[PDB]
């Protein structure tokens, strides 16, 4: 049916839009502040 | 006086003679066959 | 000639300071420091902005980047005809001598310099990139 | 850091000595003209590329080039 | 006619086009006098409007659905069917004024070229010269068709400058 | 020491020689043009007085003179004004009807078909209407014919005469020396007591005898013809004395300090004329007699030839805090003998005083029949406030110019500008915060209620009936002076402005005056002004202060005042010259400038202007500045949007020409980007190619063609976007304002 | 050299300085964070509380503005937490505080003291 | 007596010269091994405001 749940927007918009690019942002924050060996 | 005719021989006054001699010209040109379109 | 060495125990000339002098960048990466001859004591412009005293005598200063140095070293060459000369001063305490290197002004031939960076040939003599494509980098036909 | 360059057509003028802010172009002696000096530049890393030896020099063309490289502390002109 | 238009003579969108104009002037007059200067100007310019619209219809001028007149610039259409003075006479018109000024400030700058300083000629214009040189512009077409032919007109390619490709 | 006139004979002889030789008065132009950026040179340097010599008694000299060359343009241009007026104008047609007729005094000939721009305005006629307000000055002044105004335009010609002579006396027969010039003390004390306070006196004489009578006979209703001449009125007492009855006891009640008998033409009534719209003319002449009495006295302060007097060295010294070093030492020699610096400091001063000036202006209208002439009241403040903004950067300018050439170190050693250039960094870098906080507490206030608008919650926004920002300082300040008449103002028979409060003044159905009020709006547009200004000022100060050296070149002071850059080191170095500085405040001034007059467009045509009915005043825009002013989309559809109908169909009519201007400046405008955003690197690549071209048909100049310079083309760039803005700003202005007002 | 003045030089103002936290130079960065998390997120509260889209709503302003706060300060443990860790990688006395274990152990802190500061602000307005 | 005549009109062959394809006025001749000892005078100034250049024997032919 591949029909997704009536809840699906209120747990996939504000994954997407926050939880997701937080982690993002600071695991490419971390990664350019890497100094190398 | 020919220092002052040089001096009018200068590129922006040579340009404003012109400029007013041809504007007069396409001017009375207009006032006396006001409205020309075509020849 | 003999490369001088910086007395760090040199009296600076009369200023009340001011807001573009060091950062940190001094205390962590380096800085620089001039010291000058003057004949007797004299009001000149700081680089870094407002007017000081300079004292009869021995004269020290301190900046941040090497330009200023050298701009100082211009005024007072230019100005009051002086004869300044600046080092390189590391947190660790390391001195390292800059202007003049061999102890004569650069814009003066002098025997000994050797030269670097020179081609023996014209800008229209360079090859084309496409030689110098697919190198270890970024390399302009001037630099082989 | 810039890349400076010096070419043969030089006439060891020292007009690009003197108008370096930084001090890293130098006069060193050469055979090729009637000066009997040619400019050097032995203090790259010190360069900035603000390119004022480049409109100092009288040769057509320019006897001096400077090619804009990698940026550092020093070549940023940077006193923080 | 041409493009499916009409004659303007024939069009009724262009007499209602003069009515309206013609109607509003006639609307701004009734506020005047009938002997002051605001009303000798307003009817002076009715005069010219009337004028105008008979001779764009004495002319043979094509109107468009919008009643306004239309240029025919094919020389084949326009020598075919009567309309080459929109399009063609104007044409050589400015193509004879063009090349005679381009050809007069040619003839200058070869002639002051050969003296002591040119660029002073240049910023301080020698009216006799100029002067002379522009009366004797009128035979332009000529002179440059036998510059041309005699190759006295282009330069060669090895005394022109370009850059090192 | 010694005050007196001392003057050169014959310095300089009167000759065409140089009339013929281009670039004469520089040295590397006087050798003569090679190519094209000469002749550029020729005009950014021909009034650089201070770059042609050192000699600063030949600068004085030569500003001197141009400045008699500067008054003489003027006389010509006040002299047309009142030419055309006199015989080219409806002035005398407008006189016996100021409320019905639009004022007119230029008409153009009947070609091309532009005799339709002679519109109607009224009296049997066509003309332009125009909006500079003389019509109102004229009628303030007592002039009631064209034959005054004739002789008034004969008068101003003459006086060019006399201008023009006397600049030319001044520069080859009489030169006056550098110790003439620098007597600041003498020239202080006659500007402020002889032109200043002398020309109050005379024209408070003028306004007594003959503005009073004149327009008093004109309030009663009596025409124009049948009002006594001036002369008349000079002549008698009898006719005098009628209408003032204190002109029947002479000039003996002013010698026997009886001053209080003349209160029938020198009063205290504040408010309007209800006839007019404008101030009570007794009430300027008393003005003037007040201001000519004080300047007088501020006259006799300076030390000149006397014991008595101040020397203002001697008070610049005494002048010194703990908290400033030195002070003031070495100010007096800076401003005797920099030209620059009395320049920028003449320059900001005076531009404070025309925004001054339009402020007053419009909210105290002193000509009869010019608050209900909604056009001229409103073209009045936009001028006057954009010739301030300009005279402020060219404050900016000058000062950066100071420092840049006249600044000496020597003689700053602990002074007030040399601990200012010590803490340059910290003034640049909290001005850089508050100018940051200033745009985000202003701007964001518009953001957050377009979104909260267009998101459908418009009880979050900042508006007058959601969450509010009212001006509780400015609308205490109304009540204070709306209130003043009765107590902090005994002698006042009103308030200085109907603004403040109180009732409304009519004249001919429109609303002359009436009481602003002040809401969150206006809160908003107040910041937004803050904050425009601040940046602003953050430019042009961090130009000035900046100007000698920084942080990224040090030796910012040898590359001069006006210079492109140092190169694309350091990162890259564009646009570190004052100059350039110069060049984005003049952006930053049209941007602060064009939100004001905005902003006092639609407050004027909302919450003021309009018509008046029966139990009501009906405004242009009906009041919606309070409710549509909050949002950004609200300028741009119920302001820009609205109010722009007028000029873009005024095709057709009489106003058809301010709708040509007004693409045209769209035109010009547009322009200018392909300036501000191109380099002359490839417009010299492309002249190249075209010289390639012309070499070919021989048809090459001698005169080598350059593109622009990197510092012209910025200039070329920035003066076509201002010149394209303000036009059409004014286009739609003038368009609309004589539409609907 | 420098400037000095008044401002910077005072004795009241720097004595009151080196009584915050931050520069104690001799606790524990986790005590640090944790008085600094308290002092924040108390302060914090306020402007979710009273000025959020549910603060005209009643018994739901202050639990809105609280969890609106405690998100607020979680985002502002992150953002320490990554900054400690792409600042020290390698390399008086040295302060702990400016160091990998010391700036995590001070964002820990700074975390539970921040939730502890905002649970605390909502209890004290009811 | 090695070089074009002093006062003579040549063209300049040097690519990368402004000068290229032009004629310049011959100055001096330098009678030692350097590279470029032939001086050219031009009418004409460059973008750099020089209007003097110096030429190799092979880069400047009688013109």
């Amino acid at each position: 049916p591949f029909v997704p749940p009536s809840w699906a927007p209120s747990v996939f918009v504000p994954l997407t839009g926050l939880v997701l690019p937080a982690i993002a942002m600071a695991t490419l924050f971390v990664y350019i502040e890497k100094e190398a060996p | 006086m020919k220092d002052f005719t040089t001096y009018l021989s200068t590129a922006p006054v040579i340009a404003t003679i012109w400029f007013t001699f041809t504007a007069g010209l396409l001017i009375e040109i207009n006032r006396y066959f006001p409205d020309p379109l075509v020849f | 000639w003999t490369v001088p060495t910086l007395n760090p125990d040199t009296p600076s000339p009369i200023f009340g300071g001011s807001t573009g002098g060091l950062l940190r960048k001094a205390q962590t990466e380096e800085f620089y420091v001039i010291t000058w001859e003057a004949k007797k004591e004299q009001i000149f412009e700081m680089p870094t902005g407002g007017a000081a005293i300079m004292r009869q005598g021995p004269n020290l200063l301190k900046f941040g980047k090497k330009e200023q140095c050298l701009a100082l070293t211009t005024q007072l060459r230019n100005k009051f005809k002086l004869t300044p000369c600046f080092y390189r001063v590391f947190p660790d305490g390391k001195v390292q001598y800059l202007h003049p290197a061999d102890g004569v002004y650069p814009e003066k031939v002098n025997a000994g310099r050797v030269g670097a960076n020179q081609n023996m040939r014209r800008i229209g003599q360079n090859v084309n990139p496409i030689k110098v494509k697919f190198s270890g980098r970024m390399m302009s036909p001037a630099e082989i | 850091a810039h890349i400076v360059k010096i070419y043969d057509t030089c006439i060891g003028c020292t007009q690009c000595v003197r108008a370096c802010p930084l001090d890293v172009l130098e006069m060193v002696p050469w055979d090729g003209c009637k000066a009997s000096q040619m400019a050097s530049a032995p203090r790259t890393e010190d360069c900035v590329g603000c390119k004022r030896c480049e409109t100092a020099c009288p040769t057509d063309f320019l006897s001096v080039r400077v090619y804009l490289g990698s940026e550092s502390t020093r070549s940023m002109g940077l006193s923080y | 006619d041409i493009a499916g238009l009409t004659p303007c003579s024939e069009s009724k969108a262009y007499a209602k086009l003069e009515k309206k104009e013609l109607k509003t002037l006639e609307k701004r007059l009734k506020q005047y006098e009938a002997d002051s200067a605001p009303a000798v100007a307003l009817k002076a310019t009715m005069e010219r409007t009337k004028a105008r619209f008979a001779n764009y219809a004495k002319a043979g001028l094509l109107c468009g659905n919008d009643g306004l007149p239309h240029l025919i610039a094919d020389p084949g259409l326009a020598l075919k069917y009567g309309h080459a003075g929109e399009v063609f006479i104007p044409t050589f018109g400015f193509l004879y004024v063009a090349g005679y000024i381009g050809y007069v400030g040619r003839q200058y700058l070869i002639a002051v070229k050969g003296e002591a300083k040119p660029t002073d000629k240049e910023i301080i214009i020698d009216v006799p010269l100029a002067t002379k040189l522009a009366w004797q512009g009128a035979g332009w077409p000529l002179a440059a068709v036998q510059e041309l032919q005699r190759g006295t007109l282009l330069e060669k390619e090895e005394n022109i400058t370009v850059s090192p490709r | 020491k010694k005050v007196k006139i001392a003057v050169d004979r014959n310095p300089v002889e009167t000759s065409f020689e140089k009339w013929a030789k281009p670039g004469h008065f520089s040295r590397t132009l006087s050798k003569g043009p090679n190519t094209t950026t000469w002749i550029w040179n020729l005009h950014a340097d021909a009034h650089d007085f201070d770059s042609h010599t050192s000699d600063l008694e030949e600068i004085s000299r030569k500003v001197f003179s141009a400045h008699f060359g500067q008054l003489g343009i003027i006389f010509i241009w006040l002299s047309g004004m009142y030419f055309h007026g006199a015989r080219f104008s409806n002035y005398e047609a407008w006189l016996s009807d100021p409320t019905h007729i639009k004022p007119s005094a230029q008409v153009v000939w009947p070609i091309v078909g532009q005799e339709i721009l002679n519109g109607d305005v009224g009296g049997g006629f066509q003309g332009i209407q125009i909006t500079s307000g003389f019509f109102q000055l004229w009628r303030a002044s007592g002039i009631t014919s064209e034959l005054q105004l004739y002789t008034t335009a004969i008068g101003g010609l003459v006086m060019a005469a006399a201008m023009f002579f006397a600049g030319w006396f001044h520069y080859h027969k009489a030169a006056p020396k550098l110790e003439w010039f620098q007597n600041v003390e003498s020239m202080l004390n006659h500007h402020l007591g002889g032109l200043l306070g002398l020309g109050s006196l005379a024209w408070a004489g003028h306004q007594i005898h003959v503005s009073l009578p004149v327009n008093k006979l004109l309030d009663a209703g009596v025409d124009p013809k049948e009002i006594p001449l001036p002369h008349d009125l000079l002549l008698n007492r009898a006719i005098m004395a009628d209408l003032y009855p204190s002109f029947a006891k002479g000039i003996a009640p002013f010698f026997t300090l009886n001053w209080s008998e003349y209160s029938d033409f020198l009063t205290f009534k504040g408010g309007l004329n209800p006839v007019t719209g404008g101030l009570w003319l007794s009430d300027t002449a008393h003005h003037h007699v007040a201001i000519a009495v004080l300047f007088l006295v501020a006259g006799h302060m300076y030390r000149t030839n006397w014991g008595i007097g101040h020397s203002m060295k001697e008070i610049l010294e005494a002048h010194r805090g703990p908290f400033t070093g030195e002070g003031h030492v070495g100010l007096y020699e800076i401003l005797t003998t920099s030209w620059h610096a009395q320049l920028a400091i003449n320059l900001a001063l005076f531009g404070s005083l025309s925004i001054i000036v339009a402020h007053h202006m419009y909210a105290m209208p002193p000509y009869p029949y010019l608050a209900t002439d909604y056009g001229t009241q409103l073209s009045l403040f936009t001028h006057h406030t954009w010739i301030g903004g300009f005279c402020i950067v060219g404050a900016g300018a000058h000062a950066a110019i100071f420092m840049v050439r006249d600044y000496d170190p020597t003689n700053n050693y602990n002074n007030l500008l040399d601990r200012v250039i010590r803490h340059r960094d910290a003034i640049i870098s909290h001005l850089n915060w508050v100018c940051i906080f200033l745009g985000f507490h202003s701007f964001g206030l518009y953001i957050h209620n377009d979104t909260m608008s267009a998101l459908g919650r418009p009880q979050d926004m900042f508006s007058d009936t959601a969450i509010q920002l009212q001006p509780v300082f400015a609308q205490w300040i109304q009540n204070t002076h709306f209130l003043a008449p009765q107590l902090t103002a005994p002698n006042a028979l009103a308030a200085t402005s109907l603004t403040w409060g109180g009732d409304l003044v009519a004249v001919g159905g429109k609303v002359a005056m009436m009481p602003i009020s002040l809401g969150t709006s206006d809160f908003m547009v107040h910041h937004i002004h803050a904050f425009t200004i601040h940046v602003t000022v953050l430019i042009l100060l961090k130009g000035v202060l900046f100007a000698r050296s920084s942080r990224l070149i040090p030796d910012k002071a040898n590359l001069g005042f006006r210079f492109p850059c140092d190169g694309p080191g350091r990162g890259g170095t564009c646009q570190v010259s004052a100059w350039d500085h110069v060049f984005l405040g003049l952006f930053w001034m049209y941007n602060s400038l064009s939100i004001v007059i905005f902003h006092f467009s639609w407050k004027m045509q909302s919450d003021v202007w309009g018509t008046v009915t029966a139990s009501g005043v009906s405004h242009i825009t009906g009041g919606n500045f309070a409710q549509s002013a909050n949002t950004i989309n609200g300028w741009l559809r119920d302001f820009l949007w609205a109010q722009s109908s007028q000029v873009i169909q005024s095709y057709g009519s009489a106003l058809s020409a301010y709708g040509l201007i007004f693409l045209g400046a769209h035109f010009v405008w547009a322009f200018s980007l392909m300036f501000l955003f191109s380099g002359r690197g490839y417009w010299q690549e492309l002249i190249e190619s075209i010289v390639w071209a012309h070499n070919k048909l021989k048809v090459a100049p001698a005169i080598q063609p350059r593109a622009l310079s990197i510092t012209q083309g910025r200039a070329v760039g920035v003066a076509h976007y201002l010149l394209g803005g303000i036009a059409t700003t004014w286009s739609f202005f003038l368009a609309r304002i004589i539409s609907v007002g | 050299g420098m400037l000095e003045t008044p401002v910077t030089s005072a004795p009241i103002v720097a004595t009151y300085l080196s009584n915050l936290p931050a520069y104690r130079t001799g606790v524990a960065p986790v005590l640090r964070g944790v008085e600094i998390g308290l002092a924040h997120g108390f302060l914090l509260a306020g402007p979710f509380i009273k000025l959020g889209p549910l603060r005209n709503v009643p018994e739901t302003a202050e639990i809105a503005g609280s969890l609106s706060a405690a998100g607020l300060v979680l985002i502002l443990a992150l953002c320490l937490s990554i900054y400690g860790s792409a600042q020290f990688q390698s390399t008086v006395a040295r302060d702990p505080l400016f160091s990998a274990d010391g700036w995590s152990e001070f964002a820990a802190g700074f975390l539970v003291g921040g939730e502890a500061g905002v649970a605390w602000a909502y209890v004290c307005t009811q | 007596e090695v070089g074009p005549k002093r006062g003579s009109l040549v063209k300049i062959l040097r690519p990368e010269s402004y000068w290229f394809n032009q004629v310049g006025k011959v100055v001096s001749v330098d009678q030692s091994g350097v590279r470029y000892p032939v001086v050219v005078r031009f009418e004409n100034q460059n973008y750099a405001g020089v209007t003097t250049n110096n030429y190799a024997l092979d880069e400047v032919v009688a013109a």
